């Protein structure tokens, strides 16, 4: 009840993107803090076909189910956790520019 | 002007034809009612010495604090005859920061020493910042000119960066304005405002959660030998 | 100690703790407040005494720190002795929109509340009416509204604001309450609010009635001590008397008690006995515990839970006194029409309340109780739902509840009930 | 040479603007700094003589027979000349 | 319904008292309504309605009692004006003063059947009209007279008529 | 503050008043102007018939619903101020049609820009507060230099009506009256006939509008300033015929 | 500095004044006519006046002086002066 709601409303959950960039004007871009039950094979596998893209789901040691993509993409690796309960709207850090 | 009565047909048309005569005594009659009604409220009259004083207390409210509260805030002379004029929505002035395009892989950023000072943060914190964001290299030592390992076309776009820090760190929510300064309360507890001096907490940076891999190999495994 | 109870409402980013803060000088932590930032999370206390300054009304300009205003026993300002006339403690109820529920739970334990409003923000946000209408459950008579911010923005702002706020009340709530500038982060303008204070009169209270105490802190066992005896310091039942005198050496029942587990699908709850060990009120000692007030009435018997609050919504009584336990409670519910708590675009704009039905998630706020309930009968006369709780209530009075929902990850008051037993 | 800096003429179309993002076909995305939301083109002695980049700001002409067609980039404006332009008194 | 019938009495009990010995101050009311729904609501209904004021004092008080009627009756009343948007709380006001002055029109044929006569219908409207308590569109007040009322039905067609050309001959300024 | 997006708005209003001949309407041709109140005439009647006391902007493509007013309520005439003024008398022929049309539009333009101006006055007024209250302090509060612009601007805005109908009086009058009454305190009489005069202009809709919601003094440096030494006294740019 | 001065009402000799009145220019306002006006009026009545309560050359004087100035006083509607203005200026100036 309330207990939950709190401690999870108001706790943890928190959702990192970030840009860097691979040379001259080529660039990555990754996800991180999204929930273990999710099926991270049908996030990247949409990510990829609304866009030439690259994805993965790789599994790196205490940090782990963290994917990453090809391209810079920033907006619309926060504008689609918005609308879709991912981001409570409150954790979104962007690293990029 | 206006009589009460046991109204019957003829007395309804007296009514009717002293109206169509001029509306003015009914219309004037309801203007005169809540001048009076409004002064015996807020003045108060009221039964029972507690709502008395409450509307006594309604009294008191109207202006008579807000005027106290004008001589006060005139009174500190930094509410006032200041350069709150820009300040305030953080109209402030910053020096902007100028770069240069130095092997087509670094940037230099000449103006670093300056920057920093402005703000009133010390030279390796803001470094840090700047740096992890953009997950490069380079240092700053020399004759305080920063290097870094980023390229970009040349722009002032570099400003996006800045303009983070200076809204996570320096800059208050209570109002909009840097003359701030960094304390040290307790673990993890810094940040405090001077300008109206609302205190306020903030947190520093740690990263190290993902940073993908780029790029090259070989060498990497060669140097970890 | 303290005579009357305090209370703060205001949205979050408006000042609660803040005006608390002016006053009293200390603040309120619990560690996890820090990492979250600006959120209070738990509920203020603290303590101020009032004594009269003699020639303050409204002079121009004194020290920001409240010491030369009333909690001290000579006065600067009048440069002449003081005298007591009142003695109050503070309570803060969050602001933010989560915390809703635990607002609920001390919004019964108060005598009175500040509204607080700030310039820098719109007219009147959702949390803040969300507020007043929470209160109309319980019915206080006393409040008073203010602005928190007026010396951050111009006097020109200042004044608009007032007018909308001030026609907008005693057309929702008479008494024509007042609506006050001060500051409280600079500390400014304290003498015009203490002056409404001081006016607002001593409530009645009985003290010669069976006891009642409504409990909303517990844990205070060590660290340190460390040596010696060994642990700890042992624990409390700290929270407000609302009837008769809780002296020391005094048998008291824990009327919910050790909840224990159902054994098929019916649970039970056996009451805890336990002794008053000694009355600790602010930082001074009492031997006898007067109606208002938070006293920390020291208790005893076993270890485990009750860590930071997990006697929440618990009544204590003396031995032979037995508010009746309930585990099903007949409500009978009146509906506001507004969902009140929603953001959209304009408060004004809201949502309208769905009925009341079978199969849902209810919450229910009888008092300081944040209980769960489900809907099992719409059905016994029209309009009273027979609602089965998990966590046994104890009725002293005949409860005034306020009843929250969940609309989106959080309950947002719906409407208000009584119950018939 | 000669100057580096002109300024808009309000009448025979031109009007300060903003580049947003880039699309192809020689075309791209651009924004009015008083109305709404616009779509631009550039010139054949611009082709490729000189590069408009993203958030470059530029002084459009619009079309004298019929409004609310497309625009087109006319002239690019220096960052040079940016920063004095936007101090002066001049644009937003 | 509710097993509950008493305080829908006490409510109309406590609007003749608070009257009584003060006539000064009336607020508190609209807080007693927001306590006592349990019946079928609606402000002049209920504030209108009372016990000995509402009935055999029911001419004179109405003129005694103006300024709570001039809260319910003329306005749910609001002062609201936007230089932004303000076009859809037009319509959010005015459907609940169409509603709120219609209504009040059934209440008054509601305490005029315990006080029969077809003229003292069109007495009282004209003493609402008089004061601040109404002082809108006399169509109103001679198309909702013809005949609002169900809760009473049987002065029907007969009181129809009586509810007056005098309204009718006012309005147009005839 | 601010004060830039206050700028961007006269950019907009003059280029609107200028798309309406730009193109949007031209419907029927005038045909001389048949005659200027002809206008007012039949906007107060579509007005009238599908009424929110509104109409304008909203559902915008209301110029069909001329059609209902014209093959019902078909005559002989209805409003008919102009078959007579015309010869041959149009009553569901065509022409008529039209001629509506073109009065709804060329409305439209009037009202959309009034909203505007209106925000406009708001602006102005806003910044001559603050800047008083500022030289308060000094308890002489100058300057007569920096309103002008807020004064010429509201008559500018008010003589925009002889052809309008009442637009909603809630916002719009209210925030015109009170930029002289609220925010100038001014002798009264002065105050009263005006008030008179802008009811009359109105009228074709409505009259009545007092608009006595909040009068508040923190303002009285006026009166060395007077009501027509600032006029007279103070003036440079100075209304002129057209 | 400045040094801008301005000027007015500059040499007009008494006998020009008689002749000529006014000679073009005239007027330019802000507060130039207004000024003059305000003079007038103090200086035709501060001087107590010690004969003229009679002989009838005064009181049509003094009426014809109270007529020029309800232009002042009740010209604009709004803040609006319509060209209204000059004929104003005529007056006082055929006046003086
Ligand atoms: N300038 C200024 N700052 C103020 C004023 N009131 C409060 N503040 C600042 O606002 C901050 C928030 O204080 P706080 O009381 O925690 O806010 P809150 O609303 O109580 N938090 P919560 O909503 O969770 O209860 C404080 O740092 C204080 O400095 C005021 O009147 N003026
Ligand atoms: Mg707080
Ligand atoms: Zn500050």
């Amino acid at each position: 009840q309330q207990k939950r709601s709190v401690q999870d409303a108001l706790e943890a959950q928190k959702v990192h993107i970030r840009v860097q960039q691979r040379k001259g004007k080529k660039f990555v871009t990754s996800v991180q803090g999204l929930n273990q039950a999710l099926n991270f094979r049908r996030i990247s596998r949409e990510f990829q076909r609304r866009w030439g893209c690259n994805g993965t789901v790789i599994v790196t040691p205490d940090a782990g189910t963290v994917i990453q993509l090809q391209g810079n993409w920033s907006e619309e690796i926060k504008k689609f956790l918005l609308d879709e309960n991912m981001a409570t709207e409150q954790n979104l850090e962007i690293h990029s520019l | 002007s206006n009589d009460l009565y046991a109204l019957l047909k003829r007395i309804t048309r007296q009514e009717v034809e002293r109206r169509m005569i001029e509306h003015e005594q009914l219309r004037q009659k309801q203007q005169r009612v809540p001048q009076v009604e409004r002064f015996l409220d807020a003045t108060s009259k009221t039964g029972s010495s507690g709502s008395s004083g409450g509307g006594g207390n309604k009294a008191t409210e109207e202006g008579c604090g807000y005027n106290y509260s004008v001589m006060l805030r005139r009174l500190f002379f930094a509410l006032n005859r200041n350069k709150e004029s820009s300040a305030m929505t953080e109209r402030n002035r910053l020096p902007e920061p100028k770069l240069e395009k130095i092997g087509k892989k670094k940037v230099i950023i000449t103006n670093f020493g300056r920057i920093c000072q402005a703000f009133n943060r010390p030279i390796q914190d803001v470094k840090d910042y700047i740096e992890k964001e953009l997950s490069v290299g380079g240092n700053l030592d020399s004759n305080d000119a920063l290097i870094l390992k980023y390229e970009i076309q040349k722009s002032t776009a570099f400003d996006n960066i800045l303009y983070k820090y200076l809204d996570e760190f320096v800059k208050c929510n209570s109002c909009h304005k840097i003359d701030t300064t960094l304390t040290k309360e307790g673990r993890r507890m810094e940040l405090r405002c001077n300008w109206c001096t609302a205190t306020r907490t903030v947190q520093a940076v740690g990263s190290a959660t993902y940073s993908a891999q780029v790029g090259k190999r070989s060498k990497a495994r060669l140097q970890a030998m | 100690q303290a005579t009357v109870n305090i209370g703060t409402i205001g949205h979050v980013a408006h000042g609660k703790s803040t005006v608390v803060k002016a006053l009293s000088g200390v603040k309120t932590q619990k560690y996890h407040r820090e990492a979250v930032m600006n959120i209070t999370i738990h509920l203020g206390y603290a303590n101020a005494k009032v004594f009269k300054c003699d020639k303050c009304e409204l002079p121009a300009a004194f020290h920001a720190f409240p010491s030369s205003q009333p909690d001290k026993t000579d006065c600067p300002t009048c440069g002449s002795p003081l005298t007591l006339k009142r003695h109050f403690s503070f309570v803060d109820c969050p602001g933010h929109d989560v915390l809703m529920a635990t607002m609920l739970n001390g919004a019964a334990i108060m005598d009175a509340a500040l509204l607080l409003i700030a310039a820098n923000e719109p007219f009147p946000q959702p949390q803040t009416l969300e507020h007043l209408k929470a209160v109309e459950i319980m019915r206080l008579a006393n409040l008073v509204i203010l602005q928190n911010k007026i010396d951050l923005v111009g006097e020109v702002h200042a004044q608009d604001q007032y007018h909308k706020i001030r026609n907008y009340i005693d057309s929702t709530i008479g008494s024509n309450i007042p609506i006050i500038p001060i500051s409280a982060q600079l500390k400014r303008n304290i003498d015009y609010l203490l002056e409404y204070l001081c006016h607002i009169p001593l409530p009645t209270r009985q003290l010669n009635c069976p006891a009642h105490m409504t409990v909303v802190r517990s844990f205070d066992i060590n660290k340190p001590g460390e040596v010696d005896i060994e642990n700890l310091r042992g624990g409390v039942a700290g929270g407000t008397v609302t009837r008769g005198i809780i002296r020391v050496n005094q048998v008291l029942e824990i009327r919910p008690g050790q909840v224990h587990a159902q054994t098929g699908g019916t649970f039970s709850c056996t009451p805890l006995r336990t002794r008053a060990l000694t009355l600790k009120a602010e930082d001074n000692s009492l031997q006898y515990a007067v109606p208002g007030g938070l006293i920390a009435v020291g208790t005893t018997l076993d270890p485990t839970l009750t860590r930071q609050d997990k006697m929440v919504g618990h009544m204590i009584a003396d031995e032979g006194s037995l508010p009746e336990v309930y585990a099903e409670i007949e409500v009978q519910y009146f509906l506001f029409e507004e969902m009140v708590g929603r953001s959209k675009q304009r408060d004004r704009n809201a949502k309208r309340v769905q009925k009341l039905n079978l199969q849902e998630t209810l919450q229910i706020n009888v008092g300081t109780l944040t209980a769960g309930a489900t809907v099992v009968n719409i059905t016994k006369n029209p309009d009273i739902a027979k609602l089965t709780l998990v966590t046994p209530v104890c009725c002293t009075l005949d409860e005034h509840i306020a009843i929250s929902r969940l609309v989106e990850k959080n309950f947002r008051l719906i409407g208000w009930g009584i119950i018939r037993r | 040479q000669k100057r580096d800096i002109v300024y808009a003429d309000p009448q025979e179309g031109e009007e300060y603007a903003q580049v947003k993002k880039a699309l192809g076909n020689l075309r791209l995305e651009l924004q009015l700094a008083d109305g709404s939301k616009a779509i631009g083109s550039i010139r054949g002695a611009m082709v490729r003589k000189v590069w408009i980049g993203q958030g470059d700001v530029v002084l459009v002409s619009k079309r004298s027979f019929n409004k609310n067609d497309i625009v087109d980039v006319i002239h690019r404006y220096n960052p040079a000349e940016v920063r004095a332009l936007v101090k002066d008194e001049v644009i937003p | 319904e509710d097993t509950r019938e008493p305080p829908q009495k006490i409510l109309a009990r406590c609007m003749q008292q608070y009257p009584d010995e003060s006539e000064e101050v009336m607020r508190r009311c609209i807080e007693l309504m927001t306590t006592y729904n349990l019946k079928e609501k609606m402000g002049p209904l209920l504030v209108l309605d009372g016990i000995e004021l509402a009935e055999k004092e029911f001419m004179a008080g109405l003129r005694r009692h103006s300024r709570l009627l001039k809260r319910f009756c003329r306005v749910t009343g609001t002062a609201l004006l936007d230089a932004a948007t303000d076009e859809a709380t037009k319509s959010d006001l005015l459907r609940r003063e169409k509603r709120l002055q219609s209504a009040t029109i059934e209440e008054s044929a509601r305490i005029c059947a315990r006080r029969f006569e077809p003229e003292q219908m069109v007495v009282i409207l004209f003493v609402l009209f008089i004061e601040g308590v109404l002082k809108s569109a006399t169509i109103e007040e001679w198309c909702g007279d013809e005949k609002p009322i169900s809760k009473v039905d049987p002065a029907v067609d007969k009181k129809m008529k009586q509810a007056a050309a005098p309204l009718v001959e006012w309005l147009v300024g005839s | 503050l601010g004060g830039s997006t206050n700028t961007a708005v006269p950019l907009k209003l003059e280029m609107w008043r200028l798309l309406v001949a730009a193109s949007q309407l031209r419907e029927v041709e005038f045909a001389f102007a048949m005659e200027d109140p002809a206008l007012k005439d039949s906007k107060g009647a579509s007005k009238k018939k599908d009424s929110k006391s509104e109409y304008k902007m909203l559902y915008g493509f209301h110029v069909i619903n001329q059609f209902v007013e014209r093959e019902a309520v078909k005559g002989n005439h209805w409003g008919q101020l102009d078959p007579l003024r015309k010869a041959k008398p149009d009553m569901t022929i065509v022409e008529a049609r039209s001629y509506l049309r073109w009065v709804y539009l060329s409305f439209v333009e009037m009202h959309i820009q009034l909203k505007l101006k209106c925000r406009v006055v708001k602006l102005q007024l806003e910044n001559w507060r603050a800047e008083r209250e500022r030289a308060r302090l000094a308890q002489e509060s100058p300057k007569i230099a920096l309103g002008i612009p807020l004064f010429l601007y509201c008559h500018h805005h008010v003589l925009a009506v002889i052809r309008d109908e009442g637009p909603r009086m809630s916002s719009e009058d209210i925030d015109t009256v009170r930029s002289a009454l609220k925010h100038f305190d001014l002798p009264d009489s002065y105050y009263n006939k005006l008030d008179q005069c802008i009811a009359r202009w109105q009228n074709m809709t409505l009259g009545t509008l007092l608009p006595s919601l909040l009068p508040q003094d923190k303002q009285l440096f006026e009166t060395p300033e007077m009501l027509q030494l600032i006029h007279m006294g103070h003036l440079l740019e100075r209304p002129f015929v057209r | 500095n400045c040094y801008i001065r301005d000027l007015h009402p500059l040499s007009i000799l008494t006998a020009d004044q008689l002749q000529r009145g006014f000679p073009p220019d005239i007027s330019l306002v802000p507060s130039e006519v207004v000024s003059l006006f305000e003079k007038m009026h103090s200086k035709f009545n501060e001087v107590v006046w010690p004969n003229y309560s009679s002989l009838q050359l005064a009181k049509t004087l003094r009426a014809q002086l109270m007529l020029i100035e309800p232009s002042k006083y009740f010209e604009a509607e709004t803040y609006i002066t319509q060209e209204r203005a000059r004929q104003y200026e005529a007056e006082v100036k055929n006046a003086f």
